[PDB]
């Protein structure tokens, strides 16, 4: 077939192609995700649409199971793949076991493929990280994000996409227990932090939540708006 | 029409010690109504405290043979230990499960010490199952031989008959009587008697004609 | 200047090999110590941030029942090869049923440590620190990406590999016990981290002939850095 | 130096530097050395260690009840060419039921490692054999190289500056024919005696012996069945 | 093979000291046709051992190509080593075994006699991969019908001289042709020694029928 | 045998400017039916169908891989097809299972695109074609039907006279048979249109 | 440059640099020669000591492909072994097939088109042998070839492959073939490597001698050398 | 052997991926489409790019491709990459149909294209498809839709479409005239008569060098209307009548 | 060959003989048939005994697989699934295997039933072999599922002693194991003649 080895490691130890396809992922949207304690939220940031066409095609959360939910940065098409193939994945393992697939095993799985494909005879690396929120059973709400070196990697709030450190760094600075008491005010602090990260008009927030006894439901956007609203309000009330 | 089995025959004895296991086997060879040879021993010396013997169909006891001893080997060359008994009894296992849908038709015995020193026989079926019992009689005299040994060794169905150890040289007298016996009512039964006696000091080996019948 | 990756050198090693060594360099650390009443170990985790929730971070992970394991550096290509290591043992235990001592392990995994080519890629970029309890007693095992396979009496690899080994060259002796060596690898990784030494940075695996299986979970470790 | 990249590639000047390189890669190994009487073949090798702590790294490794080989270079090749080395004697083991000669066996290695040394992308086996056998007609001692080009020897040494140990061997083939096992053995272990700066020697640790005899199945030693052999010597001159 | 077209019959084969004497005759039968009678069905391999067989000739056509292949494969080593006779009868043993597992069999019965280091061998080989040593053997009928003949002097006396053994054969191919249907009166005496590997021309037997002026 | 075993009888008649073509409905397995709504007609473009007739599942098979093919080869090439066409490409995608043969009797009846000629054809089990100019049959009850059209058949033929030809053709002959009966569907196609009516057959 | 690299490509004026530098590879071997006479063929090698370096019979260079047919090489060791490992896969399928000796036509156009196969492509390399192939039979006469690293295989009835190779076909020339048997040959040869290559460089050298044709009754084998010992007793009379 | 290997699948040290940007600048030039959904049917739009006088026109097709009842697309970039394409697409939608005797849904069909070009961009260092290419069809779960293949395999639905690097100044005339669902048959057929003759510099945009096909639903026929010449003519007359009444504001 | 298997309040109970022939000729008397695959798991063997041993000892492999992937041992239904996905790739060749799979689960009792016909179904109650209806009617006289332990224990041996009484090929001797919430228990080893003597008065 193609008998070659793309990626070769460096004179001073490094991979160039998983370090360097890590940019294609510093190069993309912007998308952040915390669990609260019952509830899980996450969503992406700059659609950057064009405002007057559809939008049902570019949804970038999306779901393998009735368990388990999306997300990603850096290109779209290695996303696609990775998800086709983790659909297909999750539902062969509930051909075998008869339980709902865990989280775990298919954050394992994603980062295995990841793993054994840069390793493999001249395929390009995977340019993507994504983000799998799921809450198993006895409802545990966990969430891991991925890596183009292949390495689950479990937190509990997300900094990807374009400039992560300041979205980090305002989760750093908003770390508080407080934040995950109430559903609502986790929702809030997910538009806070995408609020602190680019233009947020309300236009390319797209947030999708799951209360862990149920499926992903995709928010209307004007209760983002009063979502906004609200937290400008409190915003005003700082004052 | 052809028809790729033949049945050679043979009878192999085995019996478990406290620290001894003895295996004996007749040496006829034979094919329907005709002697093929009156020397051709059944038992193999594997390891220093393994000997395994081999009845049945003979190219397949030959092949077998063989390959278990090559097996030893690389057992040898990758963990620089011998294997145990046990061991062997699970890689046979597997082996002779590994030509399931066109089986061998092998009778397999092997006796050997265990690694604290005891006697155990692992017998076998010619599909692959196995287990570790104190004696096994195996080939065309099984059946003029296991009840004896039930009488003598196990000593079942009688009553006030105390259980005592059973010690070298009275297994010795028994398994020259049961060849004789057997011998008596058997065509399958040599004339040599092949006596590998493993010790924990070596395998000893001894030669015990019979009627030439 | 790219020429062909099953290169050897002007001076005779290689060279994806060599930078396989150098790859190691920029890992956590670890250090395992053999002992007669059983092999201890230890490794840093490296936790980045707050965020970052630090139970998950697999450093020792679990090849039999009695064989441990540390890794480094790159944990992926570590991950595909303590999976396939633990088929091989199974294998062993499973056609032989008796446990595969662990240099047997390591033969089979030093066997296609390299097999890196074009037909039939990469050379793996992973130090491996084997522990364990065979019949042999207690064995500490270390391996590299050249297959070069050594056993070790207490070995330190990675990132702070030099001064690890020079300190405890100056500690290490024939005749120690199980918790002084214990205490005696923390302090060399609290001279060699750079945060705070507490509940959530290390973690222990230590296996015996009487404490048969590593069991290590959290809160002995609290009464352990207390000890300090 | 376009034309130091492949095995392929033939220089302006015909010498295929790959295998200069592997040879190069050969002369990086542990010393060793290797010897035979008319009844009797001994190969001693040296080992060494990557620290204190830890053991040492063994050379003389098992290959059949009258085949044993040294060994200088990678580890991983070593491995390879030595299950092959198993895998080649079990076969005719198992056909012919009988030994193998060693010189067929040689022929093999030369015959597998020449493939790699033909074709593009692939690498020359870095590997330093010395082989020590029993055939019918009595003891052989071989050695190889990457380039294939198997020797017959009475004596060789290849490794880190083995060129005393030839000069040793040269005084000293008039008399190797004759002896024993024992003056032979330390004969052996003299060469390396020679091998070594004048100040760390062979304390117990560092050699290991292989002998293979007409009644005797080859076997390995190390360090503890090598204090007998070690005793019965002299020291160095000033 | 799974039907012998064109069959041999009975090999004989018996030590003595410090050799072995392999007769077999010269005749190939289709049926109940003596449709060759001028065939050999004895291959003088190279200096030490020597092959008779039974069955399928042209089976044996075949491994008396590859046996010839393997032995001047092994002459063009130039290491003075050479093949043991026990080495090809393990060699033959293999073959025949892999024939026969793959349900396609060599249809013969082979007899290998062979004199090195000293030692006399005879060796047999089965179609099925029955193989073993023996003092004497005799293939087809003629572990019926000559065997005996051999198993009885040999008990009395275990050793023989060279003399005894060919007039032990030629009387046991005057009973072969005697009471084999499928049999000739035209046979070839094959020996092994240390002095190399001799075959000996298409001798004749000399018969009685003096039974038949009984009416 | 395999062909009885779900009944089955397809005739197509050629008329004077066209073609009449008619199957049963009976489906059911051996002696039990199931339903009454079988169909063994496709329509294969305009003004051009085909018949199935045999096993069932040969039935579904090859008109689903025939409405494959006929679509691949419609889109590749703009005009629509000539009926020789088809039946070289039905006789095609038999012959590639020669020795695993479908249990099949396709019957095509069809007019000219180009033209208003008539075409009738049949296939055998492996592909064999066979021209003719009256009509073709195919299934269990083969002698049935040849005893009716070599009764009853005129050479040109209005539609109406056709279709009562067809029509006596089919009850009498399907009620002659056992294994196939239930209702009888007829298409009578023309230049202009197409039409399908549906005989007061016997329901025993 | 550039056009160095590839086995596969040209140069502007026509040839191939991988096999021109293939071909001057065995240039620096040791002289091996051979040479005919009306019933045989005679080979030679000249095989230098250093001081010790190996035991009287190794990696000897005269080696033995079929029971009438030998190599003598020269070059590239391994290769050699290889090439020979293939001479003799064909000899035994032609053995195996057509049911009699290979004629020598016929081996040395089977081993040229694999020699010329590798010099096809950019994936192998040429191979760097020259080698010498002899052979006798009572229908076919002798007969000698010769095989170059390029794949160009014909007949002569004297040649010589290593570092002296007009220096030692200056004299071969000088004999003739009609008129000798080959055991005249034998010491003829033997005096002439004596003579040749002398001492300077090498200090120790040491002879070999195939030998085939009638008097060997069609086999192919080594001299019985240290019988009749015909070199030296001339070859140190060749001094003067 | 590797020195000669052209390395089309490696990223750039720059960021991104190379090879397909400049597939991407190979769409750009030789194309011009776009399409019109606005409710009751949809168009594409198409631009003659050998428009000389010695051709045939005998196809009774050009850019459009039917590749089934319901679907055709329009091609720009590199032709016959684009037919290996088209059969393998059309290919694809028949064997679904086979596999489940109803027809295509407009979005896997898109998607198994996609990964099929992905698959190329991927592994080995083939060469990339440099066809971008679009979709109109009909579905039986949201009516007529618009979609948007790119070299990378990223695709996304529109509801008023461009490829060609003339035509996004008509993405920016596209926006400046948004409607809200208002496809009458004949405003949408302005609209797009309008934009081609504004983006193309073709002064007064001849019949012959355009091409439009519509699609409309019909119960049993999902008509595909592949229109001929004289309704363009009629309609680039009253387009020429309604820029002069619009001009009569100045 | 008689075994059975079932499940109560208490866990489950797995009886089995040991009798083994070969035809009309008995091999062993002591053939441990309940073969022990976990700390939590039993299977059995039922009619084959190569069968049975060798793919519930390859199940073992990759249960044990399974655990050191995921940190959790293995569910029964599971284990069941994946035996009987491997027998199926071999149906017609001639296996013939009946075994039962039981242990503990996160749900609790587990009890199931793989054939080399391929049939996995959970239930209460079950019985293999030849004499195994047996088992089955004084079995299904006995059962409830609030039983006691030591009743449980009787109503097992004394349906195993009925068994071998009324069949030709069962007899030997009568294990039993017993299945818990943390791991399983064997019982006792109990003779047939033994169990004559106790229940024939």
């Amino acid at each position: 077939s193609y008998d070659r080895a793309i990626t070769v490691f460096s004179p001073d130890g490094h991979l160039f192609q998983v370090e360097y396809a890590q940019e294609a992922v510093k190069k993309g949207s912007t998308a952040v995700g915390v669990r609260g304690r019952d509830i899980v939220v996450l969503g992406v940031e700059k659609k950057s649409v064009a405002k007057l066409q559809d939008e049902r095609t570019v949804r970038k959360i999306c779901a393998l199971d009735d368990n388990v939910c999306m997300a990603f940065a850096g290109l779209t098409a290695d996303a696609r793949i990775v998800i086709n193939r983790a659909r297909v994945e999750c539902q062969s393992h509930r051909l075998t076991v008869e339980d709902p697939v865990t989280v775990e095993y298919i954050t394992r799985y994603i980062a295995s493929l990841k793993q054994r494909y840069t390793q493999s005879n001249g395929r390009r690396p995977f340019g993507i990280s994504a983000l799998i929120v799921g809450f198993d059973f006895d409802g545990t709400p966990r969430l891991y994000q991925t890596d183009p070196s292949g390495t689950y990697h479990a937190w509990k709030a997300n900094a990807i996409g374009r400039g992560a450190k300041s979205v980090r760094e305002f989760l750093e600075k908003n770390y508080t227990d407080e934040a995950i008491e109430t559903d609502d005010l986790t929702i809030k602090l997910v538009i806070k932090a995408l609020l602190e990260v680019v233009q947020s008009g309300g236009k390319n927030i797209e947030l999708a939540v799951m209360r862990r006894d149920q499926s992903l439901k995709i928010l209307n956007p004007e209760e983002i708006e009063k979502y906004v609203a609200e937290i400008e309000k409190e915003k005003e009330e700082n004052e | 029409r052809f028809s790729p089995y033949v049945f050679n025959g043979g009878t192999i004895l085995a019996i478990a010690g406290e620290d001894f296991a003895i295996v004996a086997s007749d040496t006829r060879l034979s094919e329907g109504f005709s002697i093929h040879t009156r020397d051709s021993p059944k038992c193999y010396k594997l390891t220093d405290k393994t000997v395994i013997g081999c009845s049945g169909f003979h190219g397949d006891c030959l092949t077998l043979t063989k390959i278990i001893e090559a097996r030893l080997k690389m057992y040898k060359h990758s963990n620089n230990k011998a294997m145990t008994t046990g061991a062997i009894a699970a890689m046979l296992s597997t082996i002779l499960y590994s030509r399931r849908f066109f089986p061998y038709y092998v009778y397999n015995i092997i006796g050997g010490l265990d690694e604290e020193g005891k006697g155990a026989v692992y017998s076998f079926d010619p599909v692959g199952s196995y287990q570790r019992d104190s004696f096994k009689a195996g080939g065309s005299a099984s059946a003029m031989l296991q009840p004896l040994l039930d009488n003598q060794v196990g000593f079942k169905n009688m009553q006030n008959v105390e259980h005592v150890p059973l010690s070298l040289d009275r297994a010795m007298r028994l398994v020259k009587d049961v060849f004789i016996s057997a011998a008596e009512r058997d065509v399958y039964t040599g004339d040599a008697l092949r006596i590998c006696i493993v010790t924990k000091e070596g395998i000893r080996e001894e030669t015990v004609s019979l009627r030439k019948d | 200047y790219d020429r062909g990756v099953n290169t050897f050198s002007p001076e005779g090693r290689l060279f994806q090999v060599e930078y396989a060594i150098e790859a190691i360099k920029l890992g956590s650390t670890a250090i395992g110590i053999q002992t007669s009443e059983g092999v201890c170990l230890a490794v840093e985790k490296r936790i980045t941030s707050p965020l970052m929730e630090p139970s998950s971070i697999e450093k020792i992970v679990e090849i039999d029942a009695h064989i441990g394991c540390a890794m480094s550096g790159l944990i992926a290509d570590a991950k595909t090869l303590i999976d396939k290591a633990r088929v091989e043992t199974q294998n062993h235990w499973f056609t032989y049923n008796e446990t595969m001592t662990v240099e047997s392990v390591t033969q089979a995994v030093s066997n296609l440590a390299l097999q890196f080519g074009e037909e039939d890629s990469r050379p793996f970029g992973v130090a491996l620190l084997f522990g364990g309890v065979d019949e042999k007693g207690p064995q500490l095992f270390h391996m590299d990406p050249s297959g070069t396979f050594v056993q070790c009496d207490a070995r330190a690899i990675g990132s702070a590999s030099e001064g690890a080994q020079s300190s405890l060259q100056e500690v290490y002796h024939k005749s120690m016990t199980l918790k002084e060596a214990i205490k005696s690898s923390l302090i060399i990784l609290k001279q060699v981290m750079e945060e705070k030494l507490n509940a959530t940075n290390i973690e222990l695996a230590t296996v015996q002939p009487g404490q048969n299986f590593h069991m290590f979970t959290k809160e002995e470790l609290e009464e352990v850095i207390k000890d300090i | 130096n376009q034309y130091d990249n492949d095995v392929t590639v033939w220089s302006p000047q015909g010498r295929i530097h790959q295998i200069e390189y592997a040879m190069e890669a050969v002369k990086q190994g542990s010393a060793t050395v290797g010897l035979k009487s008319k009844t009797h073949a001994v190969l001693v090798a040296l080992k060494r260690a990557q620290s204190e702590l830890a053991a040492h790294q063994k050379k003389i490794l098992h290959v059949d009840n009258h085949i044993g080989i040294s060994i200088a270079g990678l580890t991983a090749d070593a491995r390879l060419l030595c299950n092959f080395m198993r895998q080649e004697c079990l076969d005719s083991r198992f056909v012919f039921d009988r030994p193998l000669p060693v010189s067929r066996l040689v022929s093999l290695i030369g015959s597998k490692t020449q493939i790699p040394t033909q074709r593009y992308g692939r690498r020359p086996y870095g590997v330093g054999l010395l082989i020590a056998g029993y055939d019918d007609m009595g003891p052989h001692i071989f050695q190889t190289c990457p380039s294939a080009n198997y020797f017959d020897c009475r004596a060789m040494s290849i490794g880190a500056r083995s060129q005393s140990a030839r000069t040793y061997l040269e005084r000293h083939m008039s008399e190797f024919m004759e002896c024993n096992l024992n003056e032979l053995v330390k004969h052996g272990l003299r060469a390396l005696r020679e091998t070594l700066p004048a100040e760390q020697d062979l304390t117990t640790k560092n050699v290991s012996i292989g002998i293979v005899g007409k009644d005797l199945e080859f076997t390995i030693y190390d360090d503890d069945d090598v204090s007998p052999f070690l005793e019965g010597l002299e020291e160095r001159p000033q | 093979t799974q039907n012998p077209m064109v069959t041999g019959t009975s090999v004989l084969g018996v030590k003595f000291e410090g050799g072995v004497v392999i007769a077999a005759d010269m005749l190939g039968s289709y049926g109940s046709l003596a449709r060759f009678r001028n065939i050999s069905r004895i291959m003088r391999v190279n200096n030490s051992t020597m092959l008779g067989a039974s069955g399928d000739y042209a089976d044996f056509q075949y491994l008396k190509q590859v046996l010839g292949q393997m032995v001047i494969d092994e002459e063009l080593l130039g290491d003075g080593h050479s093949y043991s006779p026990r080495a090809i009868h393990s060699w033959l043993t293999r073959a025949m075994y892999s024939r026969r597992s793959k349900m396609n069999p060599l249809w013969n019965t082979m007899v290998i006699g062979g004199y090195a280091d000293g030692e006399s061998f005879l060796g047999y080989v089965d179609m099925l991969g029955v193989a073993y040593e023996a003092p004497s053997l005799a293939t087809g009928y003629g572990a019926y019908l000559a065997q005996p003949l051999l198993r009885e002097v040999l008990e009395k006396q275990p050793v023989l001289s060279q003399t005894e053994a060919r007039d032990l054969v030629e009387r046991c191919m005057r009973v072969l042709y005697y009471r084999d249907a499928r049999s000739y009166n035209r046979f070839q005496i094959a020996t092994v020694t240390e002095k190399g590997v001799e075959i000996e021309g298409p001798l004749s037997t000399e018969t009685n029928w003096d039974i038949a002026h009984m009416i | 045998s395999i062909m009885s075993y779900n009944g089955g009888a397809v005739m197509a008649m050629k008329g004077k400017n066209c073609v009449a073509i008619a199957a049963d409905r009976r489906f059911g397995i051996q002696a039990q039916m199931v339903t009454t709504d079988f169909q063994k007609i496709f329509p294969m473009g305009d003004r051009l169908y085909i018949g199935l007739a045999g096993l069932a599942t040969d039935v579904q098979t090859v008109a689903q891989r025939l409405k494959f093919r006929l679509n691949l080869y419609e889109l590749k090439e703009g005009r629509q097809i000539k009926p020789y066409t088809l039946m070289s490409m039905v006789a095609n995608l038999l012959y590639e299972k020669r020795f695993g043969p479908y249990y099949t009797e396709p019957v095509i009846a069809g007019l000219d695109p180009k033209t208003f000629k008539p075409f009738i054809c049949s296939l055998d089990l492996i592909g064999c074609p066979m021209v003719t100019d009256d009509f073709v049959v195919s299934g269990t009850c083969a002698e049935q039907m040849y005893g009716m059209c070599e009764s009853l058949w005129e050479p040109n033929m209005d539609p109406d006279h056709l279709f009562e030809t067809i029509s006596q053709a089919m009850l009498n002959a399907v009620d002659r048979d056992a294994v196939s009966g239930m209702g009888v569907i007829v298409h009578i196609i023309e230049k202009d249109k197409i039409t399908t009516r549906t005989l007061k057959a016997r329901m025993d | 440059t550039g056009y160095d690299l590839s086995a596969s490509t040209f140069s502007p004026d026509g040839r191939v640099f991988q096999v021109e530098y293939a071909m001057k590879a065995v240039e620096n071997s040791s002289t091996a020669i051979g040479i005919r006479c009306k019933d045989g063929v005679v080979f030679g090698v000249e095989k230098l000591v250093l001081s010790k370096l190996y035991e009287e019979g190794s990696n000897k260079r005269l080696f033995n492909v079929d029971r009438h047919v030998g190599m003598a090489v020269a070059g590239l060791l391994a290769d050699a072994r290889s090439l020979a490992d293939i001479a003799r896969e064909e000899a035994s399928n032609f053995r195996s097939n057509f049911g009699y000796n290979i004629p020598l036509k016929h081996l040395a156009d089977r081993v040229a088109m694999y020699v010329h196969a590798y010099t096809l492509y950019s994936a192998v390399r040429p191979f760097g042998c020259s080698f010498m192939l002899g052979s006798y039979s009572v229908n076919d006469g002798a007969q000698l070839y010769m095989i170059d690293p390029s794949g160009v295989s014909y007949g002569y009835w004297g040649c010589a492959i290593g570092k002296a190779r007009q220096a030692a076909k200056t004299e071969i020339e000088k004999l003739q073939m009609k008129e000798m048997t080959c055991r005249d040959i034998v010491k003829e040869v033997a005096k002439i490597i004596y003579i040749v290559h002398d001492e300077v460089k090498d200090k120790a050298f040491e002879l070999e001698l195939s030998w085939v044709g009638e008097l060997t009754n069609g086999r192919h084998e080594i001299v019985p050398k240290d019988i009749r010992e015909e070199a030296e007793k001339y070859a140190k009379e060749s001094l003067k | 052997s590797r020195r000669y290997d052209s390395r089309t699948t490696i990223f750039s040290p720059e960021g991104r991926l190379y090879q397909v940007e400049y597939a991407m600048e190979a769409i750009g030039h030789a194309g011009t489409c776009l399409g019109i959904l606005a409710n009751d049917g949809v168009l594409l739009a198409a631009e003659r790019r050998n428009i000389h006088k010695l051709l045939d026109e005998v196809f009774f097709s050009e850019k459009i491709y039917k590749l089934n009842e319901d679907m055709a697309c329009s091609v720009a970039g590199i032709t016959s990459d684009a037919n290996v394409l088209t059969n393998e697409l059309r290919l694809i939608a028949q064997r679904y149909l086979l596999q489940y005797q109803e027809p295509i849904p407009c979005e896997q069909l898109v998607t198994a294209l996609c990964d099929i070009k992905q698959a190329y961009t991927q592994f080995g260092g083939k060469r990339p498809f440099g066809v971008s290419l679009l979709y109109i069809g009909w579905d039986k779960h949201y009516g007529f839709q618009l979609y948007q293949s790119d070299p990378s395999g990223n695709y996304g639905g529109w509801k008023a479409t461009c490829i060609g690097n003339n035509s996004a100044a008509a993405v920016s005339m596209l926006k400046q005239d948004y409607k809200e669902g208002e496809m009458t048959l004949k405003s949408a057929l302005a609209l797009a008569i309008k934009v081609l003759n504004k983006t193309m510099d073709v002064s007064k945009l001849s019949a012959e060098k355009v091409e439009i096909a519509t699609l409309t639903r019909e119960n049993g026929k999902t008509v595909i209307r592949v229109l001929k010449q004289k309704e363009v003519e009629q309609l680039i007359k009253k387009h020429e009548e309604e820029e002069a009444k619009a001009e009569r504001e100045k | 060959t008689t075994t059975l298997a079932f499940k109560f309040r208490h866990g489950v109970i797995v009886a089995a003989d040991s009798r083994a022939t070969a035809g009309a000729y008995i091999a062993s008397q002591t053939v441990k048939k309940v073969i022990e695959i976990n700390p939590y798991l039993l299977g059995t063997m039922a009619g084959g005994a190569a069968d049975c041993s060798f793919w519930e000892r390859l199940l073992a492999r990759q249960c044990r697989i399974y655990e050191l992937r995921n940190k959790e041992r293995i569910s029964v239904a599971a284990a069941s699934k994946l035996l009987a996905n491997m027998v199926y790739q071999y149906k017609g060749m001639g296996l013939s295997m009946g075994t039962m799979i039981c242990g503990w689960d996160k749900r609790g009792p587990g009890l199931y039933y793989v054939d080399s016909e391929g049939n996995r179904i959970s239930g209460a109650t079950f019985s293999v072999g030849s004499g195994s209806v047996y088992a089955y009617g004084v079995m299904d006289r006995g059962y409830s599922y609030d039983l006691e332990v030591e009743q449980a224990y009787d109503l097992a041996r004394r349906a195993i002693y009925q068994a071998t009484y009324r069949d030709a090929y069962s007899g030997g001797a009568v294990n039993l194991y017993h299945v818990r919430e943390d791991g399983w228990i064997r019982v006792s080893s109990d003779n047939v003649a033994d169990l004559h003597e106790k229940y024939s008065g």
